[PDB]
């Protein structure tokens, strides 16, 4: 049936309930490189706006403290128009905030999204996107990738070695048979703190909409876009199906 | 247990082989201590409201009460035979109570100072007292309306209007609204019809409406007069001392006294299964309507359901051609036949033609309204002789026949889970359709019914107990609501006006009191009732309590459950389950208790299925179920669907007048308990049901064209997007016609977006102050906006989810076009008093206009 | 201090319910002997509260001066402006901007003395000290008809 997502769009109400599980990714504190803390309000709204099978995705800006210039704290998340798929999403380019208020000196760190397979490094979808994204432009920028499922949500950062760039930008495209050349070690731990004594808030596109899927022809994905800060719609929110109410 | 029925002398019982049936004659003449008061013995102006009666004088029972009536002002109660000539009574009392005011002198009648109220058990009969009160009426320069059946605030206006014939409950919902005390206070005339209603378990309504009138008026201090038509029965004494009738005003009239006088008739079926049985009721029931036929009378025939009707009327059609056929197709071939078969052909449907061709109709609702039209009047005219009915004709229409037969007296009670027997009130409102005064000697009533039955039937042609603690609960909450309830000592007084109270007193084992003598007048088991009360309420968070304290306190849930006539169940359900969505609010919707009584008739349900899966937003229910019914008709009226059956559209027109304000309680709800989402939706839901789509509003516009709309529909542009040219021309382009062009356009400039800043102040750590600074600009309507347009103004979290405050703005053609200023403070919350968040929102959105919402970031 | 809030009230100065219960505080006021003056954005919402205030003392067992009616007569013959005559009489005192000083000092006398129970006055003759042991200040709203609004009052 055409009807897949009205099952989905059900079971995304009680993804509230994910939120008593949250677990982080962790090994041995490095003072020699960064930490990044992600407010904890911000995760439980980036998932409580996401799909179950659907991957979700967005820029993470944040800057560093006086007291550790190594302590990256995020600010905001910028969510953007995209087109997702499961087990990949399309990502417009990194957007234009600049002539937002409050965005002084806020550094672009990288990228934040959802997956439903949980691996302990970056997979080949992973590694494609965050090339295509930030390859030429921002080479430090991590990915913070979220295993979400039922029961829980458990993130994990990683950085992107040069080889794993370079093999990504020899993938223009991914298949889901082709899985040529690739290496989990690609991708290294990058430490992640999440915290509840700092909150952050999100900015979103003007036009509102973030999720393209039901209208999959209009999205530009090197669209010049305009932003605000704002409170995230919902995947299946009615905003983003039109065509639904059309039927009707 | 066994209770006798007397029966009158000459009575007597005949056996049958399919059912006993048992005979009352009809009465001897009364001792003539009367004359008909003939008309013109009124004074002058009068004579005119009684214009060509046929008999140009009152009937017996109205010569006599014509005294008390017309020159008393004392209450009443009178007691009737059915069919006794009920509205030149009220007539009567109804002129004495306009003499108070005009001048006998001057010619100039005054008309703001009096106002007349007319309650009366059934919309059918409710309507039939505006029609009949008008043209009577008419040349006093009154006016008669039905009190509103749908809306709330548009009630604040039918004060245009000198005679409100209201149902009960309209009533109660009127006089229970707190702003109408204004007008309250005009009532001189409370004419309750139907009285004995008070037995009925509709009839505490009743009990509340006079409870209300005379005790809670206080200070301003004038009592109505009130008329009371009621049927003979057992405890009229007791009734005309519940509406404070002296012995001067209380009539009871002996079945002697009832003009076209009733002969009854009580066949006592007596075959146990269903098969035979319901054979024995068609035979039992052919007999009697070709006894009636035989001897030029017509024959109507009440049964329980809607495909009773056709399939009982079907029946007779084969049977009397199994034997003859000739006897009811017409009273002459020549004479009625090209009149009656031009006239059946016209508008009749369904199978219904196939009988009205032998001269026999059906009429339920759920059937076209044009096709029940002509079923009462070719009957009213002679072309048909026998109309087969549902029970609704007996409160609805006027339409005698010299026969009624109740065939069958089952019904079934969803209420109650059950099949049952008919009501004694329904049986005495069919049977006041038998006999046409005017025209007929006398009328035939004739019940069949198991033996069982036929005493009860016989007594009745009935007990009335209290069902008041069954709505206790939500009774007592709507009092404390009102605040006329604080301490639980105001609760046992308030009890004391109940019916139940009066009844507990005089059978106190029936009502399980425990121990009269001990508890006197009941105290101490009115304060247990009222303690047990209020802990449910209580513990559903509706009031506040403190038993030791013996404080009671009001609730805006409890609020919202007295405003909007909710079951406190209900209101506790939507305490705790307000992630809701869509699909469940069209459910919560139809779970109203508004709602109740829907129910998927069998004939309805095949064109119903075919709506229930074309339906825009899901429906969980079954198409068995009652809820899904009304969430698919609501869904309907949203995008206007046509509707075949009679029965059914009167349904969903039922639904919009009160969806309404149902929508908007709960929308109420949860803007006060913060959930954005829900709330956010069912603004929408509201929004839906003023403009009846899910549309550009040049569809609003009853002045446009039909084409003109139906091009920009589809042209996508956004609305907003027509409304910012300000140029005749460039509108014209737009649409693409140049003469629709130029018309479109000043009902395109008229229509605004209001323009909202936003300022914050912060007054102290804690409070901040918000300064507003408001505009529009739109062209005036006199059509089209009507006197004003109101906005809601939310100032809300950043989730949007919260509202923190909320006003309502009223704009008027003076307030269009220029600027105002509006402050608030809003307490911000210790989070967010460590940590501003980054904005809030306000918003205006209009009640009236589809997508006029403007909203705005409020920054930190 | 006592700060009573109430619903949907910002629209205006003062409803029929803050009303009431002004009432309430100025009987109570009377039951104890003490005296109670109450405090109104307007002179209209004083001649109106009078007017109310003369309805609402009759409909009550207190609707007593606590004086007599043939005494006041002599006082009321002064009748500067008619409008405080009628309720004065009843034990019901009026003080706005523009009295003549007759209506003034012959106003603050009766209230002085103990024969009027109750002074009602505009926010504006709230400079005058006029000193009491029950106070009530029915509304805090005002209108201003230059930003269309009412506005609160000031600490």
């Amino acid at each position: 049936s055409k009807n897949e997502w009205r099952k989905s769009a059900i079971a995304n109400t009680l993804l509230y309930l994910r939120l008593k599980n949250i677990y982080v990714s962790a090994d041995d504190f490095v003072e020699e490189q960064n930490v990044y803390v992600l407010p904890k309000n911000l995760l439980k709204k980036f998932i409580e706006i996401s799909d179950v099978k659907i991957q979700v995705a967005a820029f993470i800006y944040g800057m560093s403290a006086k007291d550790h210039p190594k302590v990256k704290e995020i600010k905001t998340v910028v969510l953007v128009p995209q087109l997702g798929h499961v087990g990949s999403v399309q990502i417009s380019n990194i957007p234009d905030i600049g002539d937002l208020p409050d965005t002084e000196g806020l550094e672009l760190l990288g990228w934040i999204h959802t997956q439903t397979e949980e691996l302990k490094f970056m997979a080949a979808s992973e590694v494609a996107t965050h090339s295509k994204l930030f390859a030429d432009k921002k080479r430090d920028c991590i990915d913070i990738s979220i295993f979400s499922t039922p029961g829980s949500v458990s993130l994990s950062a990683y950085n992107l070695t040069d080889e794993g760039y370079q093999w990504g930008e020899e993938n223009k495209d991914i298949m889901n048979v082709l899985s040529e050349g690739f290496e989990p070690t690609f991708s290294t731990h990058a430490q992640l703190l999440l915290s509840d004594r700092i909150t952050g808030n999100f900015i979103i596109p003007s036009g509102n909409v973030w999720n393209y899927t039901f209208m999959g022809t209009a999205f530009n994905q090197e669209g010049d876009y305009n932003f605000k800060y704002g409170i995230p719609l919902e995947f299946y929110n009615e905003m983003h199906r039109p065509v639904h109410f059309l039927q009707f | 247990t066994v209770t006798k029925v007397s029966l009158p002398e000459g009575s007597f019982k005949r056996v049958k082989p399919q059912y006993d049936e048992i005979h009352i004659p009809a009465p001897s003449k009364p001792v003539i201590d009367y004359e008909l008061k003939e008309i013109t013995s009124l004074p002058d102006w009068c004579q005119e409201a009684f214009p060509s009666s046929e008999t140009t004088s009152l009937n017996p029972i109205q010569s006599k009460v014509f005294h008390a009536a017309f020159e008393g002002d004392s209450n009443m109660l009178i007691c009737a035979p059915t069919g006794s000539g009920k509205t030149n009574i009220a007539l009567l009392t109804v002129l004495k109570a306009l003499s108070h005011h005009y001048n006998p002198k001057t010619k100039k009648l005054n008309l703001s100072a009096f106002k007349i109220v007319y309650i009366a058990p059934l919309k059918a009969l409710v309507q039939e007292q505006v029609r009949e009160f008008q043209r009577r009426l008419a040349f006093l320069g009154i006016k008669v309306a039905e009190l509103t059946g749908d809306s709330r605030l548009s009630r604040k206006q039918i004060d245009e209007t000198q005679v409100l014939v209201s149902t009960p409950e309209k009533w109660d919902i009127t006089t229970r609204n707190s702003n109408n005390l204004a007008i309250v206070e005009l009532v001189r005339l409370l004419i309750i019809d139907e009285i004995h209603l008070l037995h009925d378990d509709r009839g505490p309504v009743l009990e509340s409406i006079v409870a209300r009138t005379f005790w809670a008026s206080k200070y301003g201090q004038e009592y109505p007069r009130i008329i009371g038509l009621s049927a003979t029965l057992p405890n009229y004494e007791d009734v005309g001392r519940f509406l404070r009738v002296p012995k001067e005003g209380l009539f009871y009239f002996d079945s002697s006294f009832r003009p076209c006088p009733l002969s009854q008739q009580f066949c006592g079926i007596k075959e146990r299964n269903s098969l035979k049985k319901l054979k024995a009721m068609n035979d039992a029931c052919y007999e009697k309507v070709l006894e009636s036929i035989n001897e030029g009378n017509q024959i109507i025939v009440f049964v329980h359901s809607r495909k009773e009707t056709s399939r009982t009327a079907t029946w007779l059609k084969n049977k009397f051609a199994e034997e003859n056929i000739t006897h009811k197709l017409t009273k002459n071939d020549a004479g009625s036949k090209q009149i009656l078969k031009t006239e059946a052909a016209n508008v009749l449907d369904p199978s219904l033609r196939k009988l009205i061709e032998s001269g026999i109709g059906t009429h339920h609702a759920g059937l076209t309204r044009s096709d029940r039209s002509l079923s009462e009047d070719l009957f009213a005219d002679g072309l048909l002789q026998v109309l087969v009915c549902t029970a609704t004709l007996a409160w609805g229409v006027n339409l005698p026949a010299h026969t009624v037969i109740i065939k069958g007296t089952d019904v079934y009670s969803p209420e109650k889970g059950s099949w049952e027997q008919l009501s004694p009130q329904d049986v005495l409102q069919m049977l006041g359709r038998a006999g046409r005064p005017r025209y007929d000697t006398f009328g035939e009533g004739i019940i069949i019914t198991d033996q069982s039955n036929v005493q009860y039937y016989l007594s009745v042609l009935l007990p009335i107990e209290s069902q008041f603690v069954s709505k206790l609960v939500d009774n007592l909450n709507a009092e404390v609501v009102a605040g006329n309830i604080k301490c639980r000592n105001d609760a046992v007084n308030w009890l004391a006006y109940t019916y139940l109270y009066v009844r507990m007193l005089a059978s106190p084992m029936l009502y399980k009191v425990p121990d009269i003598s001990s508890d006197g007048q009941l105290k101490k088991f009115r304060e247990s009732l009222v303690h047990s009360a209020l802990c449910i309420l209580k513990e559903q968070e509706l009031v506040l309590y403190d038993a030791e304290n013996d404080v009671i306190e009001a609730t805006d849930l409890g609020n919202i459950a007295s405003s909007f006539y909710i079951n406190h169940a209900s209101m506790d359900v939507y305490n705790r389950e307000l992630h809701t969505t869509q699909i469940d609010l069209f459910r919560i919707f139809s779970m109203s208790e508004e709602f109740k009584y829907v129910s998927v008739r069998y004939e309805e349900k095949r064109e119903l299925k075919q709506l229930l899966e074309k339906a825009p937003i899901p429906i969980r229910e079954d198409i068995d179920d009652p809820l899904a019914k009304v969430n698919v008709l609501l869904q309907s009226y949203f995008s206007q669907l046509k509707f075949e059956g009679f029965a059914l559209n009167s349904d969903i027109v039922f639904i919009h007048q009160n969806a309404g304000r149902l929508l908007r309680a709960m929308f109420e709800i949860c803007l006060k308990r913060g959930w954005g989402h829900p709330t956010r939706m069912l603004l929408n839901l509201c929004k839906s049901a003023t403009t009846k789509m899910w549309n550009c509003p040049l569809r609003q516009f009853k002045t446009c064209p039909v084409e003109v709309i139906k091009r920009l529909e589809a042209s996508t542009v956004p609305w907003g997007d027509y409304l910012q040219l300000e140029t005749p021309a460039e509108v014209g382009r737009a649409i693409r016609s140049e003469k629709y062009g130029k018309q479109v356009y000043d009902l395109l400039k008229r229509f605004p977006k209001m323009s909202v800043t936003c300022n914050a102040q912060p007054i102290t750590r804690s409070v901040m102050r918000f300064n507003i600074e408001i505009i529009a600009d739109w062209i005036w309507d006199m059509n089209v906006h009507g006197s004003l347009e109101p906005f809601l103004l939310m100032l809300e979290d950043t989730d949007g989810d919260s509202i923190l405050y909320y006003d309502v703005l009223f704009i008027t053609p003076d307030i269009v076009g220029h600027e105002f200023t509006l402050s608030f403070t809003y307490e911000l919350k210790q989070h967010n008093q460590n940590n501003l968040p980054p904005n809030f929102f306000l918003t205006l959105i209009s009640e009236n206009w589809w997508h006029s919402e403007f909203e705005i970031p409020v920054s930190f | 201090i006592n700060i009573q809030s109430f619903k949907d009230v910002e629209h205006i100065s003062f409803n029929f319910s803050m009303l009431q219960m002004a009432f309430e505080a100025s009987a109570a006021a009377a039951g104890n002997r003490n005296s109670s003056s109450v405090f109104l954005p307007s002179r209209k919402d004083c001649m109106e509260v009078a007017s109310a205030f003369m309805k609402f003392s009759k409909a009550i067992e207190w609707d007593m001066l606590n004086v007599e009616e043939e005494q006041i007569v002599p006082y009321i013959e002064k009748l500067t402006d008619g409008h405080l005559r009628a309720p004065l009489k009843h034990g019901v005192g009026i003080l706005y901007k523009g009295m003549a000083s007759n209506d003034e000092r012959i106003v603050k006398r009766l209230y002085e003395y103990g024969a009027v129970s109750v002074l009602l006055i505009s926010k504006d003759c709230s400079a005058f000290a006029c000193k009491t042991d029950e106070v009530i200040i029915l509304g805090t709203n005002l209108y201003d008809g230059a930003e269309h609004k009412y506005m609160p009052y000031t600490i």
